[PDB]
RNA sequence: GGUGAAAUUCUUGGAUUUAUUGAAGACUAACUACUGCGAAAGCAUUUGCCAAGGACGUUUUCAUUAAUCAAGAACGAAAGUUAGGGGAUCGAAGAUGAUCAGAUACCGUCGUAGUCUUAACCAUAAACUAUGCCGACUAGGGAUCGGGUGGUGUUUUUUUAAUGACCCACUCGGCACCUUACGAGAAAUCAAAGUCUUUGGGUUCUGGGGGGAGUAUGGUCGCAAGGCUGAAACUUAAAGGAAUUG
């Protein structure tokens, strides 16, 4: 039986959703239903600074966002897998 | 098996038996 | 500066315009340890005298990257893999 | 709620309720006799135009259409009867 | 459109369709304006705007061809030229046209 | 000239809407040139829709005027006034003082420009 | 379309009984509603009601009491020989002691008691315990 | 509801309970059905007529100053047009959507809302016919509608 | 009465040389046979014949075209984009 | 270079890299959401044109003109087929390098068709919500999309409005979510899957143990691949569903 009531992720009306490919795999995903992580790190970070120009003027970081297919999503990053009534918390911590 | 293999399977057997008897077309 | 994964790139040159040598095991072609090590005689030669990948796939910083002119598409060029990526 | 008077019902609940879901049904919509105070004897309009009226002598625009708020062009009197 | 105000001077105003009338209307002074066809030939054409200036009638050259021009008119035939009579009331006459 | 990966992958917020708009214009100067223009939308700042968005019947209208005030100062001018206009970048919100009658808009530049 | 008027009134006031609540306005009020509302009255499963007029197709409120297991529209409105009422009884009724199958005869809409008391049958309406 | 869709909303118009003229309205019966009558001969269809009247003037709704509804006093008045005036509508429509399909040949969507525009001319149609107001022989064609509305 | 299911014009050539070959004919033969509408005066009067030449029944003009249509795909395609390098030399 | 690691591979031809720069075809990133639109398939840069549509508003018009539907017809992802063009990408086939006892594969490499487009076909998808359509009734809840009404609400300050966006309340019609359970169910769960043994609002369609088998046969559609229609002999006591414990 059914062990999810939105049994991919978010699309109720819309009939399809275009297709990201996964970072991980480069597998085909339904947008709607890749799991979402956007990875802003930014670029040993006085050492940078001391012995050169322009005192610590901007500091600027990584912007990007990352598509995972659930086999690739499962198998490091954010699934974590839950328990029956633990997965419908939507709660992003 | 496989379902869709077994259509490729019985498919394919037809195809064969479809040939076989336009022999006595 | 380029990183990959399996290499790191380092090279100079004038504003209007490395990697796996100084190791050879071929795994550690991106190994920090071998950034930094060929690194070093980078700046040699910088003073001598005086990006990811991306593209299509990953959009990332490499390994031997820390020891941005990433190119990002407009959503076109269908990645290597098929849809069922690789699989193991 | 499970005690209810369907027949006499508060002239407020029934003034939140929808044109057609009060007990009778009956249009929330009303005329105005408008004052271009250029002119004598003005005109009686309806409270969503559609058609921007212009009235007897001038070419005075009054009205605009609308989604309904019949929107009365430059400044003018009325009165709901 | 124009087409839009074309349409209105035959349901309300006096016109006439084809070369032979729309020039004895041109030399009696009869017409204001006059719409020709992109694809009737030049020589043509500029004989008319001859007959036009004559006249000092004004003249409108029509994009679409004369079968256009006569699905235009109403008429089920190509129409090469027109010439209007009566503006009944279009202001074909007094719009930029 | 261009923006930068950190300011532009900066102000592209989830939760509210992107519109970019360009036109190819000349100069006096006898150059035709393709400008780029970026803006976002503000939450009104008494607010509580999370997502501050526009119905676009807006974002039609705004490069409507995007491009009617972004050729209406390049061809006004040479090269250089030109280089001389954008550098107090006021024009950045000589967009916004049409725009202000029709949406909040923060965070509007002008973002690229790419010639022949 | 609403096609057995009856229906959406009669289910309505069943609805409206295991609500617990003890009035319910029914839309559109027929002549033939009118006549079953009244009928259930003469026995006391219902209340009052009230037609209110809009220039419309009608309304009407009853207030309702807690007496009534199931009134009900039986229909398609099938035709009943004057030896088969008890049929219908028997299949549809809790007991032969209580309880009425409303039905339409010649001499007008009427229990099933009162038909057997009147020696009339019709087409059968529906039911009232 | 939404015979050719399923989107179910409703918006009438509430009729007003007074069936009665609204007892503020200076003009009686005479006085503003003459006043149609100029629209009719206008070329109005009796709704723009009901609603030019409704709002430049103080007619609420026909049926109640008169008591005859509109298209019943053109019919009177002898300007009750060739068809009705809902179904001339609808053939309007449908040659609008044809002459754009014949010339967008690849649009799958006009050819499909066509069909149901049409479809929906069939059956008003239908009732007209068998109500006595189309002839029996009456029907409707890409090639002779054409020319039908003008 | 609806004579031949398929083969139309191409049934002079009966059962010989093969349905595919009989059917491609058949497609270019439609084409090289049918009127035109004439650009120049609006009648449906411009004719095939000698392959690459097509005259207008009234009004007498010949125009160079395609060997079976007036107007070949590619020979547009070339006049749009020579209006477009044109249009590009003057202003 | 490529991976877990390697190798087939590319480099006196200055490769990988940089720089200026042009070509071709494909795609619309980020903004993108439990958000929108369409009958469904499906639809995401710009602008102009072309017709079209729902909801709302409506004291406008018609006045039963409608609901659902065998036959019949319009559309119908992907692949696939015919005729051109296109052929950058990725890439069934095929060939390879590796792995394996073997390895036609998974991983790597080359790359045909294909991928795109026009003209014509084909008519199938877990084409899915595995859940017919119209009407009605039965229950709490805050979001949000479109329309609308209500204001000595805040903001733009120009000099205050007009406006625009924002705030609040209600009301229609949307996409959903939440809490309950009166109620339902074999259960999982369901505001319908409820208002059924207290069994009848209207109507369409399919199913009747499991295999045999969507096979055989005929008919019919297709260029084909195949689509629709669609048995039986025989065989068998289970097969199946949901939930529980291991
Ligand atoms: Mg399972
Ligand atoms: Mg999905
Ligand atoms: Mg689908
Ligand atoms: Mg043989
Ligand atoms: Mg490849
Ligand atoms: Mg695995
Ligand atoms: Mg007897
Ligand atoms: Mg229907
Ligand atoms: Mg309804
Ligand atoms: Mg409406
Ligand atoms: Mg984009
Ligand atoms: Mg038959
Ligand atoms: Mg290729
Ligand atoms: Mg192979
Ligand atoms: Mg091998
Ligand atoms: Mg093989
Ligand atoms: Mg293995
Ligand atoms: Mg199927
Ligand atoms: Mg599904
Ligand atoms: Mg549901
Ligand atoms: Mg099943
Ligand atoms: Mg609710
Ligand atoms: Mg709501
Ligand atoms: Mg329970
Ligand atoms: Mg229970
Ligand atoms: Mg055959
Ligand atoms: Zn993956
Ligand atoms: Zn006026
Ligand atoms: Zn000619």
């Amino acid at each position: 039986p059914k062990k999810r009531a939105s049994n991919g992720r978010n699309k109720k009306g819309r009939g399809h959703v275009k297709p990201v490919r996964c970072v991980n795999c480069s597998k085909s995903i339904p947008k709607d239903k890749a799991i979402k992580r956007m990875a802003i790190r930014n670029i040993a970070v006085r050492d940078l600074s001391e012995a050169s120009v322009y005192p610590e003027y901007a500091l600027p970081k990584t912007y990007n966002k990352l598509h995972y297919c659930v086999s690739c999503a499962i198998h490091a990053r954010i699934v974590r897998v839950r328990s029956r009534e633990d997965r419908k918390n939507r709660a992003p911590p | 098996m496989r379902a869709k293999w077994r259509k490729k399977r019985t498919r394919r057997l037809k195809r064969k038996r479809r040939k076989v008897r336009a022999r006595s077309k | 500066i380029y990183a990959s994964f399996n290499d790191t790139f380092v090279h100079v040159t004038d504003l209007s315009g490395t990697g796996g040598m100084k190791v050879k095991a071929d795994r550690d072609e991106s190994s920090p340890y071998a950034a930094m090590l060929a690194a070093q005689d980078v700046a040699a030669k910088c003073k001598e005298v005086g990006r990811a990948t991306g593209g299509t796939r990953t959009k990332t910083p490499g390994p031997g990257g820390q020891a941005d002119v990433t190119p990002v598409p407009s959503d076109s060029t269908r990645k290597k893999g098929g849809r069922r990526g690789r699989r193991l | 709620v499970l005690v209810q008077d369907l027949l006499h019902p508060t002239a407020a609940s029934e003034a939140r309720k929808h044109k057609l879901k009060t007990l009778v049904q009956g249009p929330r919509s009303y005329f105005l006799d408008v004052k271009c105070p250029g002119c004598l004897n003005i005109t009686t309009v309806f409270s969503h135009a559609q058609t921007a009226v212009t009235c007897e002598s001038c070419s005075t625009i009054l009205c605009t259409p609308t989604g309904g708020k019949a929107k009365l062009s430059e400044g003018t009197s009325f009165r709901r009867k | 459109s124009i087409n839009q105000k074309l349409a209105l001077v035959i349901k309300s105003g006096k016109y006439t369709l084809g070369y032979k009338s729309t020039v004895k209307s041109l030399r009696q002074g009869k017409s204001k304006l006059i719409i020709i066809a992109a694809n009737t030939p030049v020589l043509r054409k500029s004989e008319l705007e001859y007959y036009a200036m004559l006249s000092k009638t004004k003249v409108y050259y029509f994009q679409g061809g004369n079968n256009e021009l006569g699905t235009a008119v109403g008429k089920l035939f190509r129409v090469g030229v027109v010439s209007i009579l009566e503006a009944g009331d279009s202001d074909i006459l007094t719009t930029l046209a | 000239m261009d923006f930068t990966t950190d300011k532009l992958r900066s102000m592209v917020r989830k939760w509210q809407t992107l519109i970019e708009a360009n036109v190819t214009v000349k100069t006096s100067d006898d150059y035709v040139l393709r400008i780029f223009a970026i803006a976002f939308t503000r939450k009104q700042a008494n607010q509580v829709k999370r997502h501050s968005y526009a119905q676009s019947s807006h974002i039609r209208a705004i490069r409507k005027v995007i491009s009617e005030i972004l050729t209406k100062e390049v061809q006004g001018s040479t090269l250089a006034q030109l280089t001389s206009k954008l550098i107090p970048e006021v024009i950045n919100k000589e967009i916004e003082n049409a725009t202000k009658d029709i949406f909040p808009l923060q965070n509007i530049h002008v973002r690229k420009v790419k010639l022949l | 379309t609403r096609s057995s008027v009856l229906a959406d009134a009669l289910n309505a006031i069943n609805n409206a009984e295991k609500t617990g609540k003890r009035q319910v306005l029914i839309r559109p009020s027929s002549k033939v509603i009118i006549k079953f509302l009244q009928v259930m009255q003469k026995h006391g499963y219902i209340g009052e009601f009230e037609y209110i007029d809009d220039h419309r197709s009608g309304k009407i409120v009853v207030q309702l009491n807690g007496r009534l297991n199931k009134c009900g529209v039986i229909s398609p409105r099938f035709n009943v020989k004057i030896g088969d009422i008890e049929k219908w009884t028997a299949n549809l009724l809790p007991a032969r002691q209580f309880g009425y199958v409303i039905l339409t005869t010649s001499a007008g809409i009427m229990d099933h008691e009162e038909a057997r008391r009147k020696h009339v049958s019709g087409k059968i309406l529906g039911f009232v315990y | 509801g939404r015979m050719h869709s399923a989107g179910k909303g409703i918006s009438s118009s509430a009729i007003p309970y007074s069936r009665n003229a609204p007892a503020w309205f200076k003009l009686s019966s005479e006085s503003v059905i003459e006043q149609i009558v100029k629209y009719a001969r206008k070329g109005l269809t009796p709704s723009q007529i009901g609603v030019l009247l409704r709002d430049a003037h103080g007619v609420t709704q026909a049926r109640v100053i008169t008591g005859n509804k509109i298209m019943r006093i053109l019919k009177s008045n002898g300007l009750a047009p060739e068809i009705p005036e809902d179904l001339y509508y609808l053939i309007k429509k449908a040659v609008s959507v044809r002459k754009h399909l014949e010339r967008n040949r690849k649009d799958k969507d006009a050819k499909f809302r066509l069909i149901l525009i049409e479809s929906r001319i069939h059956r008003l149609a239908r009732y007209y016919r068998t109500v006595a107001v189309l002839p029996p022989n009456w029907k409707y064609e890409s090639a002779t509608a054409s020319a039908l509305v003008n | 009465a609806k004579r031949t299911k398929k083969v139309g014009i191409t049934g002079k050539y009966g059962v010989r040389y093969g349905s595919s070959l009989r059917r491609q004919v058949k497609k270019l033969e439609i084409q090289q046979h049918a009127r035109y509408d004439c650009s120049f005066c609006g009648k449906k009067t411009v004719k095939r014949g000698a392959a690459g030449i097509w005259t207008c029944s009234c009004c007498k003009k010949t125009v160079a075209g395609g060997a079976y249509t007036v107007s070949t795909a590619a020979a547009a395609t070339v006049r749009s984009t020579i209006r477009r390098l044109r249009e590009m030399v003057e202003a």
